[PDB]
């Protein structure tokens, strides 16, 4: 059932996640030092890794089947509008429920709940976010359908600023329909037990996140100070 | 907007 070109498609998109994703986590040496003392401390740190990982978003981007096939203006309105999702998706898998942390390779690099307040966030999307990253890790994903859902996630048609959503819509289809077959022929059960559906949830989930992200990103780039800390990337993707 | 560094990355 899962065709010679699904396999394929697979394939590309595991080979896209290795070229960027680094599970050595070597090059946060180059970000800002993460400081842990009102300040919004941890946001300089916060703010390269985040633009590091937009930029990996980028180059995971470029690889999926089809997404090159989009102009250059549908491109970017999907990287802007999924990689505040994505990036989400990614860091599941440094995340830990031993600690409910992201564990990237050391103390310093090891980061919490509290970390992303002193970001500037707030439980309004901290709770949320946890629960997110649970409820994803329970799902004990095979990396074949980790990284077909990143995919999904990006080649979706309802976001907003689309020129060509039936353009957009074939890709993802053609996505979708490799992520459900892949569960039915590779995925054993009981683990495949509504599968796809639960997926397709988290998916609905990254969605009110990333609502309650921009609105708080908004009110913390409102703050010229606040600003100031971010990278031109993150200003330029996420906003101002 | 103009969006030249994420332009850029995309080649
Ligand atoms: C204004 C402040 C602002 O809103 C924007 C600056 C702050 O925003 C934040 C802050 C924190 C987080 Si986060 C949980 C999502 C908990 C620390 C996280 C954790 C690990 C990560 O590591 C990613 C690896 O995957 C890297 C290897 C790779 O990606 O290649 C990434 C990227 C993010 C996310 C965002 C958006």
């Amino acid at each position: 059932k899962l065709s010679e070109e699904q396999q394929h498609i697979i394939a590309i998109l595991l080979d896209a996640h290795h070229k960027t994703y680094d599970p050595t986590y070597a090059d946060f040496r180059d970000f800002r030092p993460p400081v842990r003392m009102s300040p919004l401390s941890m946001l300089p740190h916060l703010a390269d890794l985040v633009s590091y990982s937009i930029q990996k978003v980028i180059g995971f981007a470029k690889m999926i089947p089809g997404f090159r096939d989009l102009t250059s203006d549908d491109q970017i309105v999907l990287l802007k509008s999924s990689a505040i999702e994505v990036i989400m998706l990614r860091s599941n898998q440094s995340f830990t429920m031993d600690d409910m942390s992201w564990d990237c390779g050391s103390q310093d690099y090891k980061y919490d709940v509290t970390d992303v307040s002193k970001a500037g966030h707030t439980l309004e999307l901290i709770e949320p976010l946890i629960k997110f990253q649970v409820g994803l890790k329970k799902l004990n994903l095979h990396e074949e359908e980790h990284v077909l859902l990143m995919a999904i996630c990006i080649v979706s048609p309802d976001r907003p600023g689309v020129q060509d959503a039936k353009l957009v819509e074939a890709i993802q289809d053609r996505l979708s329909n490799t992520l459900q077959t892949y569960i039915r022929c590779r995925h054993p059960p009981p683990g495949s037990h509504q599968l796809y559906a639960k997926m397709i949830q988290k998916l609905a989930d990254l969605r009110s996140l990333n609502e309650e992200h921009s609105k708080q990103y908004r009110s913390l780039s409102f703050q010229p100070e606040n600003s100031m800390k971010l990278t031109p990337l993150v200003l330029e993707v996420f906003g101002n | 907007k103009n969006h030249p560094m994420l332009m850029n990355l995309l080649k």
